[PDB]
């Protein structure tokens, strides 16, 4: 596999098991813990559609 | 006119699910607990289960009893039960172990699945809330006995619920995934084939699945949602915009619970001139309440300050879910709480 | 970071300094604490305080009555207030130029290509703010060196800075149509063909321009109010990640309402105790949540603050932050005047 | 004019009266009246939309 696909995978998996983690934290009990996630998700997402975008096209006809 | 109460709600026999959500610091909780018991306290013929997915987790400190994923008695009651249960660890779990049971063939069906699974919102919403349906059965069967109404203390995050939209847009994607499929030769039918038909199988399974739910979450008598939210502008916005959802979704949501009230004016020392200026905000927005929700139940709970713990104090504290708070008469019975503590 | 607002009250090149905040955290109070504390610490230099919240409560705050027109601030030489309506203002304009079926047609055209981009409006409105400050300055004689913007607590005031991209790819759209007109009606129509682009790129200039000051944290900032409580520190965190992604200086944070029960000599309140024992495990989670923010930590004043006596007594607090242990007799005094 | 565009014109000019109307309240000093406001708006965003599909359809060539 590409580096490129090699670390599409890797993001998309990284950003699933943060957004599973941060469904078990309480945003009231640990509001910065769980802000800082969703700051990294959010930032995680913007990655992944890229490096999507960049496949995709990457393998157009 | 409508009652400032829930004496409907909790007198009414034909409901399956009452859901309890609201965002950001009022009572949420509580408010789930106070229902809880008022119902099993009305119906003692009737089995009813408070299931709460709050990662906070705290029907355990409400009560004053160690509550988890297996559902028990609340001690002093015969006919409710609580559990708590983390839908995104019961999900991942089961995960980990269909990932077990099954390398390219795999990593092929995994990236299938996620090319027409991963994009589309409320799936892992939708297959969570699954988990935790199964989970409740088992426990049933378990116990050999069945509960007649859950009541949902839902997360003060996300959205639970949106997934109830999902089985249009799974119908599109299905014939998609099709027209791809149609256009495999023989060869390759061979040795995708099998695949392919888990794949199709596996959506209209959720796609089936979740309309099953949706016909029950949108049968009036048979589901509600209560809203829950404190005399503020923010968390009133909130509270509308959730109103306003959940109608999208055609849920049923009559109900809005208001805590935290301070009624100030009926009781002048449990009350500083800082909680006398904080009335004045609090009464300001009800009298918007009053006209914004006219046709809805709401019912206007005292701030009862410290934290209520135990069956008794909630009991105490639950009345007045069924019988509108009068200020006046009532105020010895919370100032009554509140001095415990 | 220090937890005051000392550096931005000391700014020397500031021009537009947006104080906003959701949902009744003490935006205006704080929005005049902060003009008052520019207006002392810089008096070789005129301040506006302007506010489009609809509210429209300068007046009451200070104690005295403003509107569209500019006027001084009692008791000051440097600071002064208008309260203005941006919708109105807008409307306003709109109705002349109305005055002013070929109409329909272009009115038509207009609508085609723009009622149905946002922000549209809300760039139209501030360039008539901006239209309407100026004339206030070339009646007076006077200019203002940095206008202190207390914004509506609803809406999107600023989201209009995305526009001038979005304005330029649909000016291509629209001159590749007005290419396939032919003769005759290049004829009829042409001049207000002409008129629609004439506005169009007006409009993205105006815009463009407004950006390169807005976009420039040596010449305008965003300072953000909030209460300790979930809900607001959520839409709090919400505020800042928008104004970022329009690459604005947001770097302040007002923490207004405190109770700061523990240092208290009434202590008479285990209600207030309690809202206080919230307030803290929040705000220590603010602490190491913007590590790099001035994040100014202000007391709650009981019942409100009005004249500029009050209000400049109050906002020292921003200046040099509030120790609840020796500070505390300048809130008691004012909380009993109230 | 058809009767769909005299009603889509007539929809989108109340729409535009009504936002101008509510931007001149105050959410909080108002919250029930702007509230309500709020609703019609959303609604007259959808059926505005409606119309729109519909007359861009029926002039498709
Ligand atoms: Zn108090």
């Amino acid at each position: 596999m590409n580096e490129l696909s090699k670390k599409y995978l890797a993001k998309v998996k990284e950003r699933h098991e943060l957004k599973e983690f941060n469904n078990s934290i309480s945003a009231q009990d640990n509001y910065a813990k769980w802000t800082k996630n969703n700051r990294k998700l959010d930032s995680l997402d913007k990655e992944i559609n890229n490096l999507k975008d960049e496949i995709q096209s990457e393998n157009h006809h | 006119t409508v009652e400032p109460n829930l004496h409907s709600l909790i007198t009414s026999t034909t409901h399956k699910w009452i859901f309890v959500g609201g965002k950001g610091g009022v009572g949420k909780t509580t408010s789930s607990c106070s229902i809880a018991i008022q119902m099993a306290l009305s119906q003692p013929n009737k089995q009813f289960l408070l299931i709460s997915t709050d990662p906070a987790h705290n029907l355990s400190d409400a009560f004053g009893e160690k509550f988890g994923k297996d559902a028990r008695k609340v001690t002093g009651m015969n006919n409710l039960s609580c559990m708590e249960i983390d839908p995104s660890a019961a999900l991942k779990d089961m995960n980990d172990m269909a990932v077990s049971r099954a390398d390219l063939g795999s990593l092929l069906q995994g990236g299938a699945l996620a090319d027409l699974t991963g994009s589309i919102p409320g799936i892992d919403e939708a297959l969570s809330f699954m988990e935790v349906m199964k989970h409740i059965k088992r426990q049933e069967q378990g116990e050999g006995e069945t509960f007649d109404t859950v009541i949902f203390d839902t997360a003060p995050t996300g959205h639970t619920l949106r997934f109830l939209q999902l089985p249009n847009t799974l119908s599109k994607l299905l014939e998609k995934f099709g027209e791809i499929t149609n256009k495999l030769g023989p060869m390759l039918n061979s040795f995708m084939g099998a695949g392919n038909v888990d794949i199709s199988g596996k959506l209209n399974e959720l796609k089936a699945n979740v309309e099953t739910i949706r016909q029950q979450f949108t049968d009036p008598d048979l589901t509600t949602f209560v809203c829950v939210c404190i005399s503020e502008f923010l968390s009133l916005y909130e509270t509308e915009r959730l109103i306003q959802e959940l109608i999208s979704y055609d849920m049923d949501v009559n109900s809005i619970i208001v805590n935290q009230l301070l009624f100030a004016e009926n009781d002048q020392e449990h009350n500083c001139k800082r909680c006398q200026a904080r009335w004045k905000m609090q009464k300001k927005y009800l009298d918007q309440i009053d006209e914004l929700y006219e046709d809805f139940h709401v019912v206007k709970m005292p701030l009862c300050a410290g934290e209520i713990r135990g069956l008794n104090n909630l009991t105490k504290f639950s009345q007045f879910l069924n019988k509108e708070y009068n200020p006046i008469t009532d105020g010895k019975v919370i100032y009554e709480l509140e001095d415990k503590e």
